[PDB]
Formats: structure tokens, C-alpha cells, sequence
């Protein structure tokens, strides 16, 4: 276990993130709760692994759309479409993997408020990733499961985390993106991000130097998103 | 070290290289244009702040061109919030040697990347490793670093044998006699004369001319060299060759107000000395004290700038404070070099007080207060060739030659010279009247001279100072008494209990003005106001001047209506200048209003930071303190030029640079962090708990 | 079909899914026709990305192993890193053997153009060199020798068939001088070959030629 941790830190350095997932996965399966460092290692592992497929999915989708506007393009489109289909399959498998670790191990055993918010936010993230590309009923089940996870995280973050905490701010940023991009609710998105930005101002001095730098960059993304959403 | 000087920072496979062939020729354009959309989720923020991530830039020029092609849509070699690109760029990670990449998001980090790449290119680097910490740097830390470690060096000058010709070169006069660079030397400085001649003969292509000034420099003589302008000699010290011991001269160093300048200026130099002391560049601040002594000794006065067409003109006087602050930084009484320097500076200050500021024609005999009222004849030659044409119906040659006399023109040009000497060129407070005003500005600064000269006499002259000129004896009590006289004259002619302002008093027509100016706060800086006077100025004058970004140079009411006939002037509303902030911050501190300084500094610091973050790190000559989005855009008179740079701004502006470092000294941790996160004053103040509201006088 | 395999190779490069790019181009090169210059670049890019990320992981893992060796009482972490490095070496071996076997069976024998002769032999010399970077014993000797022979054979054809400004020829000289400096540890031959290929190029007549000459001068400076 202490070995699996060390080998995850090594895989990160080698930027071999699927091996980082394997090591962090068996650590999150064993009963003991994860430290701060260990849950960040788990998040970085899975986010880098799904992130490569998300980028591929998006560039292949754009190629596909471009191609299906051309006349007499049915053969190229079905090659593109079938290649995209292989990327979607890995997207759902990576999401289900982390989602099952969350539902069966990490969310039940979480005892601090931080850990509880951290994991419900991750859960909202990966249901959101599923909603980005899934068709029909699977998009609706992921859309609703994402909302419910961000909602639960927000309820707990409201009572257990101060308004300037990186985890709380990061939660509101990702929840606001869900509202804007998945639920298509620019009013809910805009206000949630604005309220979260403002509420972090009063207590900027209570944070450690490293936490202040995490919250600064999160607030930069909130600001820049607000600029986009107010055209 | 991710934050070392760029000279350092940019000066196995990390060394030895093979062919890079990682990209097919079809990848960029085989499927058309395929730009990724920036993601707005938290994503890798945690790795960005804590991971110590490093990039591998395989080809600096290729990445630079990509970034400008995608993110610089108005094609000004700048990445700002007005560019309409996608605001994300992939860069290869160091640990994968470029085979994997991460995303840099947002105008600010992309602008920093543009800057770092441009700077690396300037050092000949075509491939680099790059710390993310150098591009996600907190903007308050970044601007402070650049001011302290890069801007002062670029603003520094030091005459030597190899640059005299270039420093002397001047372009404001287009006469035949101004084609060549020229240097003017005090008649009793023969070592300096021989030095500049030697400089000429070593660089004969410049055609550098060297001329002795006359024993006595009159307004008639200065007009006589209108067509043969020159730089003026400044203080110098002896230098030796290591090998032979041949002696040459090398100038004391000094700072210029902006990169396009080569001249030592007047009142900028004191504000710059303050910032230079903060940066531990004490030698540059001390150098300028040396030059100000040299000017007073050999030209009669501290000069607007060290060129011949300025020989009759000064600028607002700060020498006693400048000398004191350098003296302390050098170690005070414990350092005999500092003790000797302080004595020579106060001797020079006393001469300047007696023979410039409190001598005719600047002295108003009736009131005893002083005016910006320089000598000098004819039309100022250094302005643009047609600058005075709208005031010329009959010719120029015959008027300067004194053939045709015209006293309404003489009054016109007298006010023009006085406006320049006041530092406030130009403002509707002074147009057409300046040389008749006993300003609160100048007489506050003379009050400072008197109090400071009194302390120096008590403590370094055994309370008995003898003028080397008139051989009079004066004591600290005598100078404290002249200050008391001054303090009560200023109140008599200038203090307006109803507005809480000190108003300039017009001495020809013998009536007080009503123009509301931020220089009213100089009575606090100089220490002449009373508690009751200071209190009414905070209560009633400050609300008329405190705008979004700080103190406007004057109220909108006093400036009056703007039209085509009456265009905007740069030392009026809505513009804010660094000297007005700095003097006002310390003045208010002196009188117990530090809590008010904190608020005013937060406003000014936010405005500079916002422009720095959103507009490619720019620092500008003056700001619009009412403008919310682009306060650095100032189109008044000749407008700001601090925006004319490509990739990375190189120097800023002297007293503006200093104002940012000085203002930050007032900010505690909570306020520094809120400036770092770009929190506007309205939001910072309203976020304070009611206990902490008091720290900002609310 | 062959056209679909080329299309899917281009699509996989866009997706930066290079293992899949290798599969599509490996099937193109193993069946029939000679490769065009475009298809030859797609193949080359596919393996260089797959082998390049593994080589970079390998160098950072070895760098970490070396630091943790000199720490006191560290035998357990050293076994972990070494074991991790061996997994990477296994992948490096499988990938290099895969392209080498394709070069030996199909690309080198079917090469008609002299330019693609120098390309394929330079590529063979490259992948034998990558083997010699981490291999030990007689497997290192076998990779060194086969790398030197492929580079020597590439140089002979290029010296007599390609202008000294050609990128493929300059590129060959760069990698061959690297082989001398890094693998054979002959700094004299590294220098001489690199200098000569710069000289005979600067002695006569595109961005791609000058970039490589830049890399030749940079290495040369460092080695001096
Ligand atoms: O009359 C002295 C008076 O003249 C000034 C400026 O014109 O200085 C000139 O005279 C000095 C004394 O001889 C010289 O040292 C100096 O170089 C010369 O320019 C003033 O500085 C002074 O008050
Ligand atoms: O920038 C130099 C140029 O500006 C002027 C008037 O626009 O003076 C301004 O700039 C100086 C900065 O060095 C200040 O000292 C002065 O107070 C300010 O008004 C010109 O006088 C000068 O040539
Ligand atoms: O009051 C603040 C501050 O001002 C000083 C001079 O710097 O004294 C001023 O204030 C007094 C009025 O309340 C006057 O008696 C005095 O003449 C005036 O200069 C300091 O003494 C004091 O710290
Ligand atoms: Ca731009």
C-alpha cells in the first residue's frame, strides 16, 4: 500500500497515468481513508487518463462534423464515426471505474467534511463527463446523477468548509460549468459562479500560502468564465 | 530558481540532440482548422499551483508564432483582454521531452508566456525549459519583481567615454546647429572639458562638439544658444584602467523618467530615489543628489532637465527630503561619506532657497510667497516647430531678436515657462496665469526646506550657519521662525475653511483662486497644516478628489467644460499622477490618517494591477482614475506611449514604478492577496468585517 | 482497404492516439506497394511518438533511480524503481523490434529511390541505437554493431546520391554523430562527422535544412 503510493508518484513523474491509476486504485480499494496527498494523487491519475480521451473525442467530433457536410462523404464519415465510437467506449469504462470506486469505497468511508465534499465533487465531474457524449437515456441518467452529486457536495461544503477553501471554490466552478454546459442554464451558472467568487474575498487572509495560490487560480477561472457568459 | 533575472534564466537530451520528427506534414492543415476550446472547469489548477510543472519548448520561434497567430487578433504583438482568441494553448511538458502537453489557459498566463518567449528570443535562445511558476506568477509579485530587478536598470544612465555622444544627441530642435550632438561644460570644469573632447576624438563620426559655458549665464546668453543646443555636464568621478592606471572620468549614475529619455529630470528624481532605495539601488539615488548639487553650483538651480534650453528653468524642489532619505539609507551619522554628502546637499539647498525660490523674480515682495516665475527671453525653441503658431499674427526671428517688442506675448511666454517649471504642464489651473500664482504647491515645498534646513543647522553646524555668499549667520530658531511666518502667510492667503482646500493665491490681482487641486495635500506632506485644517481637508476636500483609481489631479468642477475650443489637459480631472498619490499618502500618514492612505493606496494599486494583468504587463505615464476597464488609456495632449512595445514592456515610468512599490508598503497581507486576485475596491471594502472596515477609514 | 488504413492513421495522429497510428501504418507498410513520402512520414511519426514517450519516461525513471541509490538505507525503493524501469525497457524492446522487423522484411528491400534508401537505413540505425541506449551485455553489442552498419550504409548512399543540404542527409549525420557521442563513446568521430556535414553543407547551396544545421552546430558547441 505504501508501495502502491510510491509507485503512483513514480508513474506521475514518468507521465504514465494509466499505471498511476492502477496504483491509486488498489490504494483506494483498501479500507483505510486517503490523506490529502493520496486523494489528490487519485484525482490527478483519473483526470489525466480521461482527459486524453476527452481531447481525442472532441477533435474527432470536429473532424466528423466537417466531413458530414461534404457531398458524397458517407464512407469517410463511417470510418470517423466508428473511430469516435471506440473512444466513447473507453470514456464510459474509465468513468464507471472511478464512479464505482467512489460509490462502493470512498464515499461510504469518508469521515471528514473535506473528503466528503471532495468525493461528491469527483462524482459530479465523472457523471458530467458521461453526459458530454452519451446518447438518449444514458445522457439523462448521467445528467441527473451529476446534478445530485454536485448538490450533495454543495450542501456539505456550505456547513463544513469556509467560503475561501480551494475545494469549495473548485466545487462551485465545476458546478457552474455543469449548469452552463450540461443543463444549459446560464442564469443558474452565472449567479453560482458570481456568488462563489464574491464569498471567497472576505477571508483570503486565513489561507496558507499554498492554498491562497490554489484559490487565486480557481478564482481566475471563475472570473474568465463570467466574462464569457456575459458575452 | 524560476524567478532569477532573465540574464541568468535565459543565459542528456536536455543537452545533446537528435532530429525532431514528431509531427507529420499533414497534422496542422490536413483536416482544416481545428482549435480546441478552452475548458472552464477546475481541471489541473492543483498541479498548476503545487506541482512544480516545467515545459519543454522545442522551438521558441515556432511556439511564439503559433501563440501570436491564435491569440493576438488585433496584431499588436500583445495578448490582452481585447484579443478574441480561444485563450488556451498546448505546451509540451519537460518530463516527456515534448511528447505530452498541458494547457495554458487565460489571457494573463498566455501573455506571460508571450513575454517569456520574447525575452528568451532576445537572448538568442531557440529552445528552452520553462517553469510554469514564471508564467502563473501572482501579478503583484511579478510587477514588483520587474520594477525592482529590471525596470530600474533599464532606466539607469551613466556617462562614460563611449556613450557621451549618444546621450547628448537631441531631436527636439531642427536647426542646422542642432544636427550634431553638443556638450556644454561649466567654465571652471577643465578636467571635464578635456574628457568630453577626448570622447569626441575617439568617436569622430558623431561630430560631438564641446563648448565652455560663460562665466555668468544670463537669460540673454541662453536665448543666444537656441540654435546650438547641447547636453549639460553633470557630476563625475575618477576612474582608472586596471592595467595601466590611466585616469578617465565616469559620471555618477542617475535614473531617467522613461526609456526614451537620456536627461536627468527635476522632481521625478526624488520620487524615483524613493523607489530606488526600496530596491537597494542606493548608488543611483545618491548619484542624483550629487548631480543636483552639481547643477545648483554650476547652473544656479536644479534644472527641469540638463540641456541648455532649460538653463533658466527649474522644477518643484525636493532636495532636502531627497538628501535626508538617502543619508539615512547610507547609514546616517555612522557613515562619514554620508555625513559629508548631507552637508554638501544642504549647503546647495540653502543656496537654492536663497538665490532662486526666495529671490526676485520668483519672490512676491508684497506677500513674501513665491511663484513659478522663471527668467528667460523669447520663444521656447524646443517645442514643435508650429506649436505657437496659433498665437502668432504680425516674424519669430524679429521677436526673439528684440526688434519688435510685444508685452502681451511676453506675458504669454512667461506663463508658458512658469507652467513647465511647475511640473504641471499643462492644467487649466495654470494656463494664462501660472507665473502670477503663489501656489500651495511651491510654498508647501519651501516650508519643508525651512524646517529641514533648521534641523540641519542645529545638528551639523553647531546651530550657527554662515552663508558662504553673504557671510550672514543664521540659527535653527531663525529658520523655524521663517517657517512659522510662511505657515501663517499660507493660511492667510490660501486657506479656505469652508471647502477645506488651500487655494493658490494670485499675486498680481491680489485675490485667492478657487481651483480645487490634489496639491492641497502637499500642506500635509510638508507639515504646515494644523490638526483642524487637516481634519476639514479629509472631511470636505478629499471626497471631491477621491475617484475609483485614486486622487484626480483636480476636481471635475474646477476643470470646467471641455469642448473643441477647450480640450482636455493632462494634469486635470480625470487623470491621476503618481506624485500626487505619493505626497498625499505620506502627508495623511503624518497627521494620523494612515487609515485613509490605506484606502487611497488600495485604489491606486488595484488600478495599476488591473492594467498590468489585462493588458500585457503595461505600466503607463499617468492613469485615468475614473476609467474601469482600461484606466491606462489616456489620450490627453500627447497621450500615453507606455503601450508602444512588442511582446514585453521593458521599463515603465520612474515615479509610477516608484508609486507601486511605495503603495504596497501600506498593504497588509489581506489587501496584498486581494490585489493579487484582482478584487476591485468596491468589492474588497464591502467584503470587510465591520472591525476591519476601520483599517481603510470607512 | 489500404486507403482506409492511411486515413485512420491520419485521424489517429489528430487524436494523438499513436499506438493506433502504428497499427494502421504497420499494415500499410507490410502489404505490397512502396510507400509514398507522405505515407513514409506517417509511419515514421507513428513510431517516433510511441518510442519517444517511452524513452522520456525511461530517462526520468533512471534519473530518479540514480538519486535514490545514493540515499542511505534505501534498498526497497531501489528495487521498486528498477523493476518499474524494466517494464519500460521491455516496451522499448518490443516497439523497436516491431519497426526493425518491418524495416528488414519490407521497407528496406522494396526501396527503389535512393532517398528512401537513406531514410530507411537511417531509421534502422536509429532504432538499433535506441536499443543500445538501455541494453546491456551482448544485446548491447549487437545493437551497437547493427546501428553502426545501418548508419554507415545510409551515409554511403547519401554521400553519393543526396545534396549535402538535403534534410534527410543532414538528419542522418546528426543522428550518426549522436550515435558516436552517446553509444560508441567516440567524441572525436562525433565531432568530425558533425563538423564535416555542417561544412560540406555550409560549403554549398529551406527551413528544414537550416534547423538541422542549427542542431549540428549546437551539439558541436556543447561537445567542445
Ligand atoms: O555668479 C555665480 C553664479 O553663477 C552660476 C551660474 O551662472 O555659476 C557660475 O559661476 C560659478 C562661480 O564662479 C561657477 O562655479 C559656475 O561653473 C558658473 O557656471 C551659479 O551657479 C552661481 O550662483
Ligand atoms: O515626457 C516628457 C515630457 O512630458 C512633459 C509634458 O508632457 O512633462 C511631463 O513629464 C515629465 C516626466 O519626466 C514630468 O517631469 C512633468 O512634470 C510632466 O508634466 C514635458 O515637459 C516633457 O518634455
Ligand atoms: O498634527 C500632526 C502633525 O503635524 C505637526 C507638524 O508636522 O504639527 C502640526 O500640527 C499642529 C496643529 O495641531 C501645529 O501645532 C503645528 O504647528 C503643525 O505644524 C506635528 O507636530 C504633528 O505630529
Ligand atoms: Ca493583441
Amino acid at each position: 500500500r505504501e508501495d502502491s503510493v510510491y509507485l503512483a508518484k513514480l508513474a506521475e513523474q514518468a507521465e504514465r497515468y494509466e499505471e498511476m491509476v492502477e496504483n491509486m486504485k488498489t490504494v483506494a480499494s483498501s479500507g483505510q481513508e486517503l490523506s490529502v496527498e493520496e486523494r489528490n494523487l487519485l484525482s490527478v491519475a483519473y483526470k489525466n487518463v480521461i482527459g486524453a480521451r476527452r481531447a481525442s473525442w472532441r477533435i474527432v467530433s470536429s473532424i466528423e462534423q466537417k466531413e458530414e457536410s461534404k457531398e458524397k462523404s458517407e464512407h469517410q464519415v463511417e470510418l470517423i464515426c466508428s473511430y469516435r465510437s471506440k473512444i466513447e467506449t473507453e470514456l464510459t469504462k474509465i468513468s464507471d471505474d472511478i464512479l464505482s470506486v467512489l460509490d462502493s469505497h470512498l464515499i461510504p468511508s469518508a469521515t471528514t467534511g473535506e473528503s466528503k465534499v471532495f468525493y461528491y465533487k469527483m462524482k459530479g465531474d465523472y457523471h458530467r463527463y458521461l453526459a458530454e457524449f452519451s446518447s438518449g437515456d444514458a445522457r439523462e441518467k448521467a445528467t441527473n446523477a451529476s446534478l445530485e452529486a454536485y448538490k450533495t457536495a454543495s450542501e456539505i461544503a456550505t456547513t463544513e468548509l469556509p467560503p475561501t477553501h480551494p475545494i469549495r471554490l473548485g466545487l462551485a466552478l465545476n458546478f457552474s460549468v455543469f449548469y452552463y454546459e450540461i443543463q444549459n442554464s446560464p442564469d443558474k451558472a452565472c449567479h453560482l459562479a458570481k456568488q462563489a467568487f464574491d464569498d471567497a474575498i472576505a477571508e483570503l487572509d486565513t489561507l496558507s500560502e499554498e492554498s491562497y495560490k490554489d484559490s487565486t487560480l480557481i478564482m481566475q477561472l471563475l472570473r474568465d468564465n463570467l466574462t464569457l457568459w456575459t458575452s | 530558481d524560476p524567478f532569477s533575472n532573465a540574464e541568468v534564466y535565459y543565459g542528456n537530451r536536455t543537452r545533446t540532440m537528435s532530429v525532431f520528427d514528431n509531427v507529420s506534414p499533414f497534422k496542422k492543415t490536413g483536416f482544416g482548422k481545428l482549435q480546441q476550446t478552452r475548458r472552464g472547469s477546475e481541471d489541473d489548477t492543483y498541479s498548476s499551483s503545487q506541482g512544480n510543472r516545467r515545459f519543454f519548448i522545442e522551438d521558441v520561434d515556432k511556439t511564439l508564432n503559433e501563440l501570436l497567430a491564435a491569440e493576438d487578433t488585433d496584431k499588436n504583438y500583445q495578448i490582452t483582454i481585447e484579443d478574441t482568441g480561444p485563450k488556451v494553448l498546448k505546451v509540451g511538458t519537460a518530463n516527456s521531452y515534448g511528447y505530452k502537453h498541458i494547457n495554458i489557459r487565460g489571457t494573463y498566463m498566455l501573455s506571460n508566456l508571450l513575454q517569456e518567449l520574447t525575452i528568451a528570443k532576445s537572448f538568442g535562445r531557440h529552445q528552452i525549459f520553462l517553469d510554469e511558476a514564471r508564467i502563473n506568477e501572482n501579478p503583484v509579485n511579478r510587477l514588483s519583481r520587474l520594477i525592482n530587478t529590471q525596470f530600474w536598470n533599464s532606466l539607469t544612465r551613466r556617462v562614460d567615454l563611449n556613450n557621451v555622444g549618444e546621450i547628448a544627441k537631441d531631436t527636439k530642435i531642427d536647426t542646422p546647429g542642432a544636427k550634431n550632438p553638443r556638450i556644454y561644460v561649466p567654465y571652471d570644469c577643465p578636467e571635464q572639458y578635456e574628457f568630453y573632447v577626448q570622447a569626441s576624438q575617439m568617436h569622430p563620426s558623431l561630430k560631438l562638439e564641446v563648448e565652455y559655458l560663460p562665466k555668468k549665464i544670463t537669460a540673454e546668453y541662453v536665448k543666444s544658444v537656441n540654435d546650438t543646443p547641447g547636453l549639460l555636464a553633470l557630476a563625475m568621478e575618477e576612474h582608472f584602467n586596471p592595467s595601466t592606471g590611466e585616469k578617465t572620468l565616469i559620471g555618477y549614475p542617475y535614473a531617467v523618467p522613461g526609456g526614451r529619455f537620456n536627461e536627468l529630470y527635476g522632481w521625478d528624481s526624488y520620487m524615483m530615489a524613493l523607489g530606488l532605495l526600496e530596491a537597494n539601488k542606493t548608488d543611483v539615488a545618491r548619484g542624483m543628489v550629487e548631480h543636483f548639487i552639481f547643477e545648483i553650483n554650476h547652473y544656479g538651480k536644479i534644472l527641469n532637465a540638463n540641456r541648455s534650453y532649460y538653463l533658466c528653468r527649474s522644477q518643484p524642489p525636493f532636495l532636502t527630503e531627497m538628501a535626508l532619505v538617502v543619508f539615512k539609507k547610507l547609514g546616517g551619522r555612522s557613515n562619514p561619506d554620508a555625513v559629508d554628502l548631507l552637508k554638501r546637499a544642504f549647503q546647495a539647498s540653502i543656496k537654492e532657497y536663497k538665490t532662486v525660490w526666495t529671490a526676485s523674480p520668483r519672490l512676491d515682495p508684497e506677500t513674501g510667497l513665491s511663484r513659478y516665475h522663471p527668467n528667460g527671453l523669447g520663444i521656447p525653441p524646443e517645442t514643435e516647430s508650429d506649436h505657437f503658431d496659433t498665437v502668432l499674427l504680425p516674424f519669430k526671428q524679429l521677436y526673439n531678436d528684440g526688434k519688435i517688442k510685444e508685452p502681451k506675448l511676453d506675458e504669454f511666454f512667461l506663463h508658458d515657462r512658469g507652467v513647465r517649471e511647475s511640473g504641471h504642464d499643462t492644467t487649466y489651473r495654470f494656463e494664462g496665469v501660472c507665473a502670477y500664482l503663489a501656489t500651495i504647491d511651491l510654498n508647501s515645498l519651501l516650508y519643508k526646506y525651512e524646517i529641514d534646513i533648521a534641523d540641519f543647522i542645529k545638528e551639523f553646524c553647531d546651530d550657527k550657519y554662515e552663508d558662504p555668499l553673504d557671510h550672514s549667520i543664521t540659527t535653527s530658531a531663525m529658520w523655524k521662525e521663517m517657517a512659522k511666518i510662511r505657515q501663517e502667510k499660507i493660511t492667510k492667503y490660501m486657506w479656505d475653511d469652508e471647502s477645506g482646500f488651500f487655494f493658490d493665491y494670485n499675486t498680481k490681482i491680489k485675490h485667492r483662486t478657487s481651483y480645487e487641486s490634489a496639491t492641497t495635500f502637499w500642506a500635509l506632506w510638508a507639515g504646515l497644516a494644523t490638526k483642524e485644517q487637516a481634519q476639514k481637508m479629509v472631511e470636505k476636500a478629499l471626497p471631491k478628489l477621491e475617484m475609483l483609481g485614486g486622487l484626480a489631479a483636480c476636481t471635475e468642477r474646477s476643470r470646467g467644460p471641455i469642448s473643441i475650443s477647450r480640450p482636455i489637459r493632462q494634469w486635470d480631472y480625470p487623470f491621476g499622477w503618481a506624485p500626487h498619490q505619493i505626497l498625499a499618502w505620506e502627508g495623511l500618514r503624518s497627521y494620523g490618517y494612515l487609515t485613509v492612505t490605506n484606502r487611497l493606496a488600495y485604489r491606486w494599486l488595484f488600478m495599476m494591477t488591473k492594467a498590468f494583468v489585462d493588458y500585457n504587463g503595461i505600466v503607463v505615464e499617468k492613469y485615468d482614475v475614473t476609467r474601469g476597464t482600461d484606466p491606462h488609456r489616456v489620450e490627453a495632449e500627447y497621450g500615453n506611449q507606455g503601450a508602444d512595445f512588442k511582446g514585453a514592456a521593458t521599463e515603465g515610468f520612474g515615479w509610477v514604478n516608484a508609486s507601486y512599490i511605495l503603495g504596497l508598503k501600506y498593504m497588509n497581507s489581506h489587501a496584498r492577496r486581494a490585489l493579487g486576485a484582482c478584487i476591485p475596491p468596491i468589492s474588497f471594502f464591502s467584503s470587510l468585517r465591520p472591525q476591519e472596515r476601520n483599517l481603510y477609514g470607512l
